[PDB]
């Protein structure tokens, strides 16, 4: 029990022996962790303050440690007055150490008790004491209170001004005193006075340590108070150009880096001009590197647009990209990359070649250095050329060419990073050239007997670029790849990742071969079934590759065979599900794929039925059977689209790529449905405005681009047949089944969330409840749920507000319908609902939970928890009702 | 009517074989006519793993509880009625499973171990959820499958754990005495094996300790967690098994020897929950068993403390306290940690900060125990065996306690105990 | 004043640099609204103009982000409204335009014209998304006719201000008004869609002096676990006290609202007598709101909030909540 | 009222102090939620020392009043006690050994529950409470309620024998008193089982704490010869 | 710091329980 533990811990505090006392004191925060109950926290802190008052100095310091650690819990203190009063009493002790500990205690407590005048006066008094420990404690407490309070801030600002101006203060204490001024951002005039004070400081104390501290404090103050940021940047540039000391210059670099990271837009053209001039003039490599890092950080924002041709920045960037030092070259080429991508001015198009060639030079420099700094510079250069290629395709071709030329002679880690960069290049830009594939295959061959330890990641990355490059099917080169794998790998995990990439890029035959080869290595049950299911899905998709244009019999045959393999695969997959990591997304995705293929099979069957079931002689109702079958097909495809949308809403944890893939599947379903509608059911109602910029969309994957291309082709095909034929013409079914086989021609691509799941978040959804309640007293149910997270909470999404919806029904009707939106508010929400049950009997209470993200999208994620409640009345009400029922 | 409908669907599916599995999927979705689904699977079957095994495993162990309950009711009703007249498709399915059983039995081949384990899991699902009373030939084949000796691979470890859980769950399976002595010689052979512990040894030790403590409910929890479903086990059968198990195959001496043979749990912490070998060692040490059975627990405790992650597993501090208490028995006591290279190298081949703090707490609490016992002693002159004052010089106490103060919330009880030790025995460090 | 000229030059920076690509525009808009919010927090004097400008630039940012959504390069049949952001963007711009118009005191006609222009742009965006999602010609015709009626109402209302809205959305619509009126729903929706994309960003003139209105409920305070026990069916009266600042017509515009824990959102009109003025630029509000309901299984929390009504209503203060425990008969 | 009495019984000033304690502790609560109640309670306690003592005695009497209220007020007392309630325990001893002749049966049961809670929690000075409560058992009597009380405190002591172990003098006091009870009690099968429990506990204490039993005196042998 | 490829699957700083067991199973 909470109170039992509290007093069992308390008896240690009263033990007298110091060991047990300090043991209990440091045991207290764990008790707060177990029981965040404000009653317990209040009582415990009162006991803490009592023992702090009466105890010796070491016990007081232990209580100080506890107070500092228990920061999150102390805003729930009820009797703050008594607590701080008995804490404050120790400040009158003649023992300077006790006064210092009390000052530190008040500083820790400053969050819950600002604007307390006696505490402020105690801080102000101790600041001018003689004992250095008390003075340092007073400085710390002043920092905290000035962070919290406002009037205290201006008072301490005045006192610090007259103290630093004074001569009694030693140099070290002056150093400790200056960063107090970083909290003077409470109002404009106070900040301006602090700025005048800091100007006085830098003028009249020019030695290294305190100019360092003072101008860093000025930087923080300007960052907090945005009014004086331009003059602060101007002052920093002045100190960078004029001051000769290396340390002061390096601090200026760091402060400008902070300001660039925190407010790039405020920078002016003059500031960038001055920084570029400083970079050009200085001869030291380290200072140049740092200020070019600042410039590069600026270049990756809107500062370039505010800056604007050939100017100081361009000349500096060109000069630095060929500098000997690796870091300077990296930052210079990044500046050139940013300036080229950001704007399309004529001089930029002229100098874009310079950026590319400098990038190649950096690549050849870093291709064999093999050091962590070299790895970082190589990563920077590869990211820069990926961005440049995303901006400049005609440059991207030469980028690909030089990447392939340097791939062969590069080292293993350099090859891994180069392959990652090339994979990004190929994924974003489709027309990479199949001439790449020969070089990659040749490189893959020689690497087969290269090493054993680092060979694994190089192999998987090389296989990834092979699959991404092969937009079409494979050949005997796949046989070479699998032979090399079987001969040299002997690891399996790399085989699994290569098969996973194969399934990702649609090379499903390779995936089938690898999964079949890999089945024996596994040891568990669910993993064995999962691998078998992946093998069967790969086989089913490799069956899909047998389609040819305009052949519909073979198309139906392939669809049926793929349905057989898919059913075997889904049986194996649903055998693999376990309570730990239940394969929910995979099961639902495979079910929807099977249902879509079944819908295509039935639609092909109806297109054949147009000639197989001629219209009755009794008889656009002439082809009655075909009309009814097309109605059923439209219903089935609409339901399939709705279920794909439901899967989309349920897949909140999934990444962007998986969501886009599911959206593409739903769009295919909607395309088939709309084609059915326009061609058969009502071409008059088909007033489509499809004419637009659909083809100009930026597709992020080859599969997505092909899907959009076939969408556009089918849509323009439908429009040409809008009115040109009778509603049940053979051309309609011909175009429809042509669209079906065209959609099925491209291979299905899996995504991250199918294999690897991140951002795992669920809702416990506790509540306050086989249940019954009086009908007169309407039910009030309190619900609350902790929102669990796994590793990074906000990786892709960020839950901005929980949405709760609850329903009531009898015979197990929708009688209690209301929606509530509540924020997590420290990742644990709570609220209540009021429900009524007029009907006596069995009532089911279904409560649903939905998640609203930062973008405003509504996601149906949480548990579909349901509870049963019985409805009944009290005895005397029923008795009087029966008696008066005349 | 049901038989006629099932026969008509069978003829329809035989007429269009490619869409048969579509009909099976529709059967599963609608939860109507399970016998039809089983018959369709059997027809579609005619090396890998049979699709029937995958289908029944998916039905029984899937997420959807409605399908599980529906299939369980179907199979239970099918078993109850007609007393094996061979009309129902359930007996055809059981005969198919028997044929698969005879197929997998030969020890087992290299890759056949995973399929055998899968069949064991399928039969576990059947006998647990369905309540299918096995036949005598079924029991004989199952027990023959349990007795096999896979090649001590991780698949072998999984297989032997599953088989042991199998024997634990269903004492009716073994039945007659010859099968019982077969299973006990199999258990003895499994005990004699060592490569499994690189796992099965941990759960075997756990079940032995639970039987000794008679925590049968914990046995049920562990078995259900290991297999992967919830099953009512009727603990009376577990008592009957526990009788022979404890009295012959696991005495306190042999389980103690196995426990010191058991590997430590690497990087243990509050992140990983449930019972662990540390709990078993703690229970044994509480019973003073190691000194009774003359077993050197010290090496295991040292190596365990070397393997620790940042959050503090709650059982570590009571373990160290009892172990230190175990060093102060009158007649014979457990060997304390060596003054040599273990302790010295721990405090300077890096080791975790938690490991350093735990061993430091061990030294300090050992000093307290020395001061408490030497007041009485009444034992051999080597009973103190105190650590050299030179050793106390090397160990940086203040720096490590600074680090502990930095990492308080991960090491609550540890930090509190450490501060108590510092205040009570190193006040000059507490100025 | 350094702060005033800082705000002026930041706004001038935004007005000069609006012609960037969408990424740069979004980044600059985000940085500027962050800076304006920080300035409003830092100095309470300029909090009025700061929050006003923050709302206007947030409207602009919402408009910009909506026009870059994926659906503009996908055909209407393939559209799915589950991932849609344009409708929510239009809704938020509508609410923020109402906040800009009514919440802040001292706004002159020269600000009302731009606020209504932003409202017109939001209505146009709503028309665009509704045309995208639907397929029946007649609702498109009706919606477009209503939208053209609103455009006519706007341009007739502010006849004296059109020369100062050059290159704006409404100006370009007026230049194309006969063509828009005569054209079919598809052609008109397409041409107004491509017109809205190229519309310029009007320079909002800063008022000479402007304060944001705000209320803070203090009678229930932050509440407590203690519930107001009383018999069910009957009514328990709850005192309401709030401090209203810079409200133009509080006795008419301000309405107290209480939300029971269900769909029933009861609304109340405080009488003009209870409003009292202790000092200039503020208004005290003493109200005794009356709450009744049937029996509850246990004590539950009931929410009360201030609403600022106009001619609909908007939220006006932090939603305070109190615990009520209606005991049975 | 709380203590059984009639009109002729003297107006007990200690009981009037208890009544004033009832007034302040109940009227200050006013049936509000425990949060604000304990906030105000701590304020009143920290105002001064006599009001702190009055609040403590009110909590103590509430522990003797009603079960749910006893639980809540014992919680509040453990939460708000400043000095660990040592002088409160002193006043508990005084009220106990003085007013036990008139204490109501429900109050007796709730006081026994409070004693068990204090012993289990290990509050300092509980040995004094244990030995003064032990002193009230009258020797050579066979009243059912007294025997039930003896059995209840015996159960308390048996479950917390370690707390007896850390209290050196209480070992001797308890073993001597239980030997006296053993020579007093006999006659019924329930008393026979009680005899078995007492003799087992006493033998265990005597063997495990022979050195501590040395200071009991020669009367230990006097008790031994009869048993 | 920056990453060369954003959609790279070989990033294994965060390994889920399924992949944790799968890696340990066959290595």
């Amino acid at each position: 029990d909470a109170n039992s533990a509290l007093m069992e811990l308390d008896k240690g505090l009263r033990s007298g022996k110091l060991g047990e006392q300090c043991e209990a004191v440091v045991r207290f925060p764990r008790l707060f962790q177990k029981y965040p109950f404000p009653i317990l926290i209040n009582s415990a802190f009162l006991k803490l303050a009592d023992v702090f008052r009466v105890g010796n100095n070491f016990l007081r310091l232990c209580v100080l440690k506890v107070t500092q650690q228990s920061e999150k819990h102390l805003e729930k203190i009820l009797n703050v007055d008594e607590f701080v009063k008995r804490i404050f009493s120790v400040i009158h002790s003649n023992d300077p150490v006790a006064r210092a500990i009390t000052l530190r205690m008040l500083g820790s407590l400053a969050s819950i008790i600002p604007e307390r005048k006696n505490a402020h006066h105690s801080i102000r008094q101790s600041l001018d004491s003689h004992d250095n420990v008390e003075v340092e404690a007073a400085v710390f407490a002043a920092a905290n209170f000035s962070a919290q309070s406002k009037d205290f801030a201006v008072g301490i600002c005045n006192k610090i001004s007259e103290m630093i101006q004074g001569l009694a203060t030693p140099v070290d204490l002056k150093l400790k005193l200056i960063p107090i001024l970083q909290h003077m951002h409470h109002d404009a005039i106070l900040a301006s006075s602090a700025r005048q004070l800091l100007q006085q400081l830098v003028t009249s104390y020019p030695s290294t340590k305190m100019v360092i501290v003072s101008l860093h404090t000025f930087t923080l103050l300007a960052a907090s108070s945005l009014v004086d940021t331009p003059k602060q940047i101007q002052l920093l540039l002045q100190y960078l150009k004029n001051d000769p000391r290396k340390a002061v210059k390096r601090l200026a670099i760091q402060d400008l880096k902070l300001l660039a990271n925190k407010t790039p837009h405020t920078w002016s053209r003059e500031n960038i001009q001055a920084l570029c001039e400083c970079a050009l003039q200085t001869p030291y490599d380290s200072l140049k590197l740092g200020m070019l890092s600042v410039l590069s950080t600026l270049s990756g924002t809107i500062a370039i647009k505010h800056y604007f041709r050939s100017s100081d920045l361009v000349k500096l960037a060109q000069e630095c990209c060929y500098h000997n030092n690796r870091g300077i070259a990296a930052h210079g080429v990044r500046v050139l990359t940013n300036i080229t991508v950001s704007c399309q001015e004529k001089d930029l198009l002229a100098l874009e070649q310079d950026a590319v060639f400098g990038l190649e030079s950096l690549l050849v420099l870093c291709s064999q250095d093999d050091s962590p700094g070299a790895q970082a510079t190589l990563k920077i250069a590869l990211n820069c050329m990926v961005k440049l290629a995303k901006g400049r395709p005609h440059l991207s071709q030469s980028v690909v060419e030089t990447l392939l030329t340097q791939l062969h002679s590069a080292q293993d880690a350099a090859r891994i990073l180069m392959c990652h960069c090339l994979a990004a290049i190929a994924m974003q830009l489709p027309v990479l050239g199949d001439g790449m594939l020969g070089d990659l295959m040749e490189l893959y061959k020689v690497i087969g007997r290269s090493a054993t330890d680092k060979q694994q990641e190089l192999l998987v990355s090389l296989a990834t670029v092979i699959f991404v490059a092969s937009q079409k099917a494979l050949s005997v080169e796949s046989k070479a790849v699998i032979k090399q794998q079987l001969e040299s790998v002997s690891n399996g995990w790399t085989v699994y990742r290569i098969a996973r990439q194969a399934s990702r890029m649609g090379n499903h035959d390779m995936a089938k071969e690898l999964y079949q080869s890999l089945l024996t290595q596994v040891a568990s049950e669910h993993f064995y079934f999962w691998l078998n299911s992946l093998k069967e899905f790969s086989h089913a998709e490799q069956c899909l590759t047998g389609l040819q244009e305009e052949n519909y019999s073979s198309a139906l045959s392939c669809i049926a065979e793929s349905l057989k393999f898919y059913h075997k695969g889904i049986a194996s997959l649903t055998a693999a599900s376990t309570p730990l990591n239940p394969l929910s997304f995979q099961c639902e995705f495979v079910k929807l794929r099977i249902d879509l293929l079944q819908a295509f099979s039935q639609l092909i069957c109806t297109c054949n039925s147009l000639k197989t079931s001629p219209p009755p002689a009794i008889a656009l109702q002439r082809c009655g059977r075909i009309s009814n079958q097309m109605k059923q097909s439209m219903e089935e495809f609409r339901s399939l689209a709705s279920r794909y949308g439901d899967l989309y809403q349920a897949s909140f944890d999934a990444d962007s790529a998986t969501l886009r893939n599911v959206e593409l599947q739903q769009q295919s379903c909607l395309l088939i449905s709309h084609a059915i509608e326009a061609l058969i059911l009502d071409p008059e109602s088909a007033s489509f405005q499809e004419y637009g910029s659909t083809g100009t969309a930026h597709a992020d994957s080859e599969y997505e681009r092909r899907m959009m291309s076939v969408y556009n082709h089918v849509l323009e095909e439908v429009e040409s047949l809008n009115r040109k034929y009778t509603p049940v013409s053979y051309m309609h079914t011909a175009c429809l089944c042509n669209a079906i086989i065209a959609l099925l021609k491209v291979p299905l691509s899996f995504q991250r969330y199918f294999f690897q799941k991140l951002q795992s978040t669920s809702i416990k959804l506790a509540l306050s409840p086989p249940i019954a309640v009086q009908n007169n007293q309407q039910l009030a149910l309190k619900v609350e749920g902790v929102v669990q997270h796994g590793s990074k909470p906000g990786l892709f999404r960020k839950i901005q507000s929980v949405c709760l919806n609850v329903s009531s029904t009898l015979q197990s009707n929708m009688t209690n319908e209301m929606e509530q939106r509540v924020e997590p508010h420290n990742d644990y929400f709570s609220t209540q609902f009021l429900l009524n049950f007029a009907i006596l009997g069995t009532h089911n209470i279904t409560v649903e939970s939905s998640v609203k993200d930062a973008n405003g999208i509504v996601w149906k994620t949480g548990p579909r928890t349901t509870i049963f409640v019985k409805s009944l009345e009290d005895p005397y009400s029923q008795q009087i009702r029966l008696q008066q029922q005349q | 009517g049901g038989r006629r409908r099932t026969d008509a669907l069978r003829f329809l599916c035989k007429m269009n074989p490619s869409q048969a599995l579509k009909v099976r999927g529709m059967v599963v979705e609608e939860c109507h006519l399970p016998g039809l689904g089983v018959a369709l699977t059997l027809d579609h079957t005619k090396d890998g793993v049979s699709d029937l095994v995958c289908f029944v495993s998916g039905l029984l162990l899937g997420t959807n509880a409605k399908v599980r309950t529906w299939f369980g009711t179907f199979i239970r009703n099918g078993q109850q009625r007609k007393r094996e007249t061979s009309s129902s498709v359930l007996w055809q399915m059981r005969r198919q499973l028997l044929l698969e059983l005879m197929g997998i039995l030969p020890g087992l081949k290299e890759e056949h171990v995973v399929k055998a384990s899968a069949l064991l899991r399928l039969y576990c699902a059947l006998m647990g959820i369905a309540g299918l009373k096995p036949t005598e030939e079924e029991a004989e084949q199952l027990l023959q499958l349990m007795t096999s000796r896979p090649p001590a691979t991780p698949a072998g470890v999984r297989f032997v754990s599953l088989s042991f859980c199998m024997l634990l769950a269903f004492s009716t399976l073994v039945s007659t005495p010859e099968q019982e002595q077969l299973m006990v010689v199999w258990l003895s052979w499994m005990i004699k094996e060592e490569a499994y512990f690189e796992s099965f040894g941990e759960m075997l030790l756990l079940v032995a300790m639970y039987f000794h403590s008679n925590q049968l409910s914990a046995i049920i929890d562990l078995v259900c967690s290991t297999l992967g479903m919830k099953i009512v086990i009727k603990p009376s059968s577990l008592s009957r098994m526990k009788t022979i198990f404890t009295q012959e195959i696991f005495t306190e001496q042999v389980v103690t020897a196995h426990a010191v043979r058991v590997p430590v749990t690497s990087n243990l912490s509050a992140n990983i929950t449930g019972f662990l070998p540390i709990h078993c060692i703690y229970q044994l040490l509480r019973s003073r068993s190691f000194t009774k059975h003359k077993v050197s627990i010290k090496d295991w405790i040292y190596r365990q403390l070397c393997e620790t992650s940042t959050p503090l597993h709650p059982q570590l501090l009571p373990l160290i306290d009892v172990y230190i208490n175990s060093i102060l028995t009158p007649a014979s006591k457990s060997n304390p940690e060596a003054t040599n290279q273990p302790v010295t190298e721990q405090e300077i081949q890096r080791f975790s900060i938690t490991a350093q703090l735990l061993v430091l707490y061990y030294i300090l609490s050992y000093e307290e125990a020395l001061l408490a016992n030497t007041k009485t002693l009444a034992a051999m002159q080597r009973k103190p065996k105190s650590y050299s004052s030179s050793l106390m010089d090397q160990i940086p106490i203040k720096f490590l306690i600074r680090q502990a103060q930095g990492l308080q919330q991960e090491l609550g009880g540890l930090h509190s105990a450490l501060l108590r030790l510092l205040a009570t025995n190193y006040p000059h460090l507490c100025i | 004043d350094p702060s005033q000229q800082f705000l002026q030059q930041s706004l001038e920076r935004v007005y000069s640099l609006q012609h960037l690509d969408p990424q740069g525009a979004q980044e600059l808009l985000e940085f500027t609204i962050r800076d304006l919010q920080r300035l409003g927090e830092l100095q309470s004097e300029l909090a009025g103009v700061a929050d006003f400008s923050a709302t206007y630039l947030r409207c602009q940012l919402l408009l910009i982000k909506a026009l870059q959504e994926k659906l503009w390069n996908v055909a209407a049949p393939l559209y799915l409204k589950q991932s849609d952001l344009a409708s929510a963007a239009a809704k938020q711009i509508m609410e923020e335009t109402y906040k800009m118009e009514f919440m802040y005191s001292g706004v002159e006609n020269k600000q009302v014209v731009i606020i209504h222009h932003m409202r017109l742009q939001a209505k146009a965006l709503q028309l665009i998304v509704t045309a995208r999602t639907t397929r029946g010609l007649d609702p498109l015709f009706g919606m477009c006719e209503k939208f053209l009626q609103e455009v006519d109402f706007f341009q007739r209302y502010f006849i004296a201000d059109l020369p100062h809205l050059q290159d704006s959305f409404v100006d370009k619509l007026l230049d194309l008004m006969p063509r828009l009126m005569t054209s079919k729903p598809a052609e008109v929706v397409k041409i107004l869609q491509t017109m809205l994309r190229q519309s310029a960003f009007l320079h909002l003139p800063l008022p000479e002096q402007i304060h944001k209105a705000s209320a803070t409920i203090i009678e229930p305070a932050g509440e407590s676990d203690n519930p107001l026990r009383f018999t069910s069916g009957l009514v328990v009266a709850l005192d309401v006290d709030a401090t209203l600042e810079h409200v133009q017509d509080p006795q008419n515009t301000v309405k107290v609202q209480v939300l029971y824990p269900d769909g029933q959102a009861q609304m109340i009109h405080p009488k003009p007598a209870d409003f009292r003025n202790p000092g200039p630029g503020r208004h005290r509000l003493i109200t005794q709101v009356y709450l009744s309901h049937t029996a509850w299984t246990e004590a539950c929390q009931v929410e009360v909030r201030l609403l600022l009504a106009y001619n609909g209503t908007i939220p006006f203060s932090k939603p305070v909540k109190v615990y009520i425990m209606p005991k049975p008969a | 009222r709380l203590l059984l009495s009639t009109s002729l019984d003297a107006k007990d000033e200690l009981e009037e102090r208890l009544e004033r304690c009832m007034s302040i502790v109940t009227s200050m609560t006013a049936g509000v939620s425990e949060r604000e109640a304990n906030d105000a309670l701590n304020a009143y306690v920290c105002k001064g020392l006599p009001q702190h003592e009055e609040i403590c005695l009110g909590l103590f009497t509430l522990i003797l009043t009603e079960p749910a209220q006893a639980q809540k007020c014992y919680r509040d007392l453990a939460l708000v006690s400043r000095d660990g309630m040592n002088i409160v325990l002193n006043k508990i001893n005084q009220i106990l050994m003085e007013k036990y002749l008139k204490l109501q049966d429900t109050c007796r049961t709730q006081l026994v529950w409070l004693v068990r809670e204090l012993v289990k929690s290990g509050v300092l000075g509980a040995d004094g409470v244990c030995m003064t409560f032990m002193k009230q058992i009258a020797g050579g009597d066979v009243t059912a309620k007294n025997i039930w009380l003896a059995e209840s405190v015996l159960d308390i002591l048996t479950e917390q024998r370690e707390w007896v172990l850390k209290s050196s003098i209480l070992i001797a006091m308890a073993v001597y008193t239980y030997l006296r009870l053993i020579v007093d009690h006999h006659g019924t099968a329930q008393l026979q089982a009680l005899r078995q429990k007492e003799v087992d506990f006493c033998i265990s204490l005597l063997r495990e704490r022979f050195m501590e039993c040395l200071m009991i005196g020669r009367d230990l042998v006097r008790l031994l010869q009869n048993v | 710091d920056v990453s060369v490829w954003e959609e790279n699957w070989e990033d294994d700083i965060v390994q889920d329980d399924f992949n944790q067991q799968l890696r340990l199973e066959m290595e």
